[PDB]
RNA sequence: UUGUGGCAGUCAAGCGUUCAUAGCGACAUUGCUUUUUGAUUCUUCGAUGUCGGCUCUUCCUAUCAUACCGAAGCAGAAUUCGGUAAGCGUUGGAUUGUUCACCCACUAAUAGGGAACGUGAGCUGGGUUUAGACCGUCGUGAGACAGGUUAGUUUUACCCUACUGAUGAAUGUUACCGCAAUAGUAAUUGAACUUAGUACGAGAGGAACAGUUCAUUCGGAUAAUUGGUUUUUGCGGCUGUCUGAUCAGGCAUUGCCGCGAAGCUACCAUCCGCUGGAUUAUGGCUGAACGCCUCUAAGUCAGAAUCCAUGCUAGAACGCGGUGAUU
RNA sequence: UUAGUGACGCGCAUGAAUGGAUUAACGAGAUUCCCACUGUCCCUAUCUACUAUCUAGCGAAACCACAGCCAAGGGAACGGGC
RNA sequence: UACUGAUAACCGCAGCAGGUCUCCAAGGUGAACAGCCUCUAGUUGAUAGAAUAAUGUAGAUAAGGGAAGUCGGCAAAAUAG
């Protein structure tokens, strides 16, 4: 995160590498999000940068609105589909992996969210909490 | 010509040579720094790694998010019956190092420890230490003066102790034997303390206490001759590759026309001496006690031994230790515990720990029940339960 | 702490032991074991599975 | 050898609001390097396997970043110049055979180079580099073209050395406990909250040390949990067929499916990753020469990712000690 | 996006049976992109049979001045020897 | 005018996984002298024994992502009646 890190983050098992397409949850016009980068990413050789839950990323739209399409944009993950482990040891995973468009500071360009999200993202990105229906 | 794209040294070279140890009992290289203001006491201990398990407690670091919330943590369990003190040796210092000038043993010994002296015990006269006992069998005939020699000399003293492998559930009957440094009080006091403690048990309630950070010293599990790919963390070469991909491709340049030591190479993995540190103790517990597995919050009377036992070990009917996290060494194995060398405060070594629940479920599967009472309760009776 | 109930087997889930699943409709399921998890992904009926508490209580066993 | 390529100096007309030197520095000039490209032809034509990438280590520093510092046309932030410094790190992709280049994006930063233009009994064989074939141009023609395209066998280590691991005679024997020469060594960087919207700044904007929680990279272990694996050929089921039918079983190159313990294993999981001294640069104390003055000349303080120790790894198989029993 | 495609054409050196321009279908032809799929890959792990391994028995070959520890030096300018 | 007619009688330096013309051709599954099992007939030959380290050969599976790999989706998967 960095800029819009309202506090810190605990590591989350990583399942969304570059090349990953993930759903878009919000009301911004999009259908999918092609990850291409990650903020705070590590720099190792022939290692793919992997996103997580809460990790802001740069993404593209391969499917959706022609105002959003053919340009990068910051985006944030809310769902992972990869079993990670909270400090209470609960191994949990969604069925899908999705995210939402944003500005660099973290405020969703979209005004709502369609489905559940992660409590980590909800605690780290307050605007997502604002536009959240359900959290976990 | 240079490396096109940079990347770091695969592996760590301080931990070389990667070779089989000299023993199944890791040498304690270094003890703490002796001080006199404190009382005479041990600075190490011996047990046997039994296995791992999982617990629950309430974290307290003021500024986390799980501050004052529950967590769950992997712990490691050691069976630590009280060690029998027999003997002490005296180390005088030289420009060539510390050096033993005397090793004083005790009169009476156990079959286990003199078995450790022997190899083929079943065909033996069991002739050992008899003339030592006959140097005993008098007031002080040839012992008092060795002790006073150690007093006059010997800046350092190390007490010889041995374990109770017959108190363990193991099948060895051959005791383990070792030395420990004492880091308390004066030298005369150390030696007379040890003289008092000849042939005597010493226990973990005396050596350690909860929320103490320690070092675990042991030999790490053997994995045989192994390739570079698991032994070092090297990139698997690609699919199309004649003559092997679980390899290193280049092992050095033309000049120097030699294989550099730093290059990776296949060979022994495991059975390695390792000394891990900063392992907070979470519970001392007692063999001669039940409810070892029961916290103040649970209060369900139950020991630590799970249903069907520890896998490859059995029970914990002796005094035992539960420490945070992993340690070097596999099940059924010796382990050498040690006080730290440095007063690490850090708001991590001082975090006071009180427990809530302890998984006493079967590790020989995916155990749903911590207790057969609970099991029968959930299930109802059974065909076998007439 | 607390203990919970597998959606499938209906079994106590002591802390950490087992998996959790969060469907898109925000239904939070818990599974003591990959057995239950895999059956769930197969879309099986525990009322038909015999060793399950639902079958047990639907056939009136241990009453 | 070093023209040329690259790098660094001397001098200072000028630029820089004013002022040659904060920073740049034309005209002129002295050097260095061999990572270019030439020049030469000493070795090599009874053959040193020939571009690049991949992999992987190590080295230099002319330091991109990080540690500490000095200078500024440095208010603060940001930036520039310079010193000790090569300890530590220097990416993922698009197109191209590519070196190189150019873009995208993250980044603390995405510095340059060497090791027979490192590395083919280590790979690959895109390219180049035989034979087939197509085009263009040249040629009367056979045929030519660092012009373009396509297709085109990449052999052997069982020897010595080096390397990793592993044994081992001989020391009066045998067993146990130890020492510790020497060698190796490792931990790295960032973010967030707070300090503080404070300092500073007319305003615009906008810090820092300490403290806390977290993460990146690397490492060393471990397998409680989760995941994977499943010849437990453990349980159940499924197809075809054979055993008169059933029960129970064979064959199906482990027949197939679902579950699946144990063991192995994963930044796909977890745990851990030390503190003291001497020092550099730099700033200084007293202090003369030079009756002043000056960090220096004698002496002397603090001071870094440095260096050495603590610690960690192996233990000299011709380094040693203590102890027990010794037919 | 030095690729791919569509256009432009003072085309170093396009071009008409030295055949030109298209062209359905066909192609183990060359090439680009999209869907699916995937251990190619992030990043490796695990399992099986046959090997290697040890044994009994059998039992070659290539190659070989002599042999087989490094550094620098100079030297046929890159030594195992000096 | 016997016999073989070929993973030992032929040619391949040989008791070489190669090559060498043809006739007969059961039952079930199933579109099928496919593949798989069986009957008659024929074989039980190929150095064997012990363990199961690496590296291999041949076969397979792998969470999340999905060609980011690479000269290039090569190989493998997925689809399949």
């Amino acid at each position: 995160s960095g800029n819009g890190a309202q506090g810190t983050k605990f590591r989350i098992s990583l399942g969304l590498p570059v090349g990953a397409i993930m759903n878009c949850a919000d009301n911004s016009g999009a259908r999918n999000l092609y990850i291409i980068a990650v903020k705070g990413s590590g720099s190792r050789l022939n290692r793919l940068p992997a996103a997580s839950l809460g990790d802001m990323v740069m993404a593209t739209v391969k499917k959706g609105k022609p105002e959003l399409r053919k340009k990068v944009m910051p985006a944030i993950v809310v769902r992972q589909a990869k079993s990670w482990r909270r400090r209470d040891g609960v191994f949990l995973y969604f069925e899908d992996n999705a995210g939402v468009i944003a500005n660099p500071k973290g405020e969703m360009k979209g005004s709502a969210i369609t489905g559940p999200v992660g409590k980590e993202c909800a605690d780290l990105w307050p605007r997502v909490a604002s536009n959240s229906g359900v959290v976990v | 010509s240079h490396r096109k794209y940079e990347a770091p040294r695969h592996g760590h070279l301080g931990f070389l040579p990667r070779k089989r140890a000299a023993s199944i009992r890791a040498r304690v290289k270094a003890f703490p720094k002796d001080d006199r203001s404190k009382p005479v006491a041990l600075t190490s201990f011996l047990g046997y790694k039994a296995g791992m398990t999982t617990i629950v407690r309430d974290l307290d670091r003021p500024g986390s998010k799980f501050h004052k919330r529950e967590v769950v943590e992997a712990v490691t369990v050691v069976d630590t019956p009280p060690v029998v003190v027999v003997g002490v040796v005296g180390y005088v210092e030289t420009p060539r190092g510390l050096r033993s000038l005397t090793t004083v043993w005790a009169e009476h010994l156990s079959d286990e420890v003199k078995r450790r002296f022997y190899k083929n015990w079943y065909k033996s006269k069991k002739k050992a230490f008899t003339k030592y006992s006959a140097k005993y069998a008098q007031d002080g005939a040839g012992i008092e003066r060795e002790l006073a020699r150690i007093k006059k000399y010997a800046s350092v003293v190390r007490v010889l102790v041995h374990t109770q492998i017959r108190k363990t559930p193991l099948a060895q009957k051959k005791a383990h034997l070792a030395e420990i440094q004492l880091n308390g009080g004066s030298i005369s006091e150390k030696v007379d303390w040890a003289r008092e403690h000849f042939e005597k048990t010493v226990a973990v309630d005396s050596v350690f206490e909860q929320n103490e950070m320690i070092d675990a010293i042991a030999v790490t599990k053997g994995h045989g001759f192994e390739g570079v790919t698991h032994r070092w963390g090297t990139k698997k070469l690609p699919r199309k590759t004649h003559r092997g991909l679980r390899k290193v491709a280049c092992i050095g340049a033309w000049h120097p026309a030699h294989v550099m030591w730093s290059v990776a190479r296949a060979g022994q993995r495991g059975y390695h001496s390792r000394t891990s540190i900063n392992h907070k103790i979470y519970r001392v517990g007692k063999g001669d006690d039940e409810a070892n597995g029961a916290t103040s919050f649970d209060r369900t009377k139950k020991t630590i031994t799970p249903m069907g036992g520890f896998v490859h070990y059995g029970e914990i009917k002796n005094d035992f230790i539960m420490v945070k996290g992993c340690i070097p060494g596999n099940r059924k194995r010796i382990v050498t515990l040690r006080k730290s060398l440095y007063t690490n405060t850090s708001r991590k070594a001082l975090e006071e720990v009180s427990l809530k629940w302890i998984d006493t479920a079967s590790k020989f599967g995916k155990g749903r029940f911590q207790t057969p009472a609970e099991k029968h309760a959930f299930m109802g009776t059974l065909k076998k339960d007439l | 702490m607390k203990v919970e109930i597998d959606s499938f087997s209906g079994a106590k889930i002591y802390p950490g032991r087992g998996t959790l699943f969060v469907r898109g409709d925000s239904k939070i399921f818990r599974f003591q074991n990959s057995k239950s998890a895999s059956l769930f992904k197969q879309r099986k009926n525990p009322r038909r599975i015999a060793w399950t508490v639902l079958f047990r209580k639907h056939h009136k066993k241990g009453i």
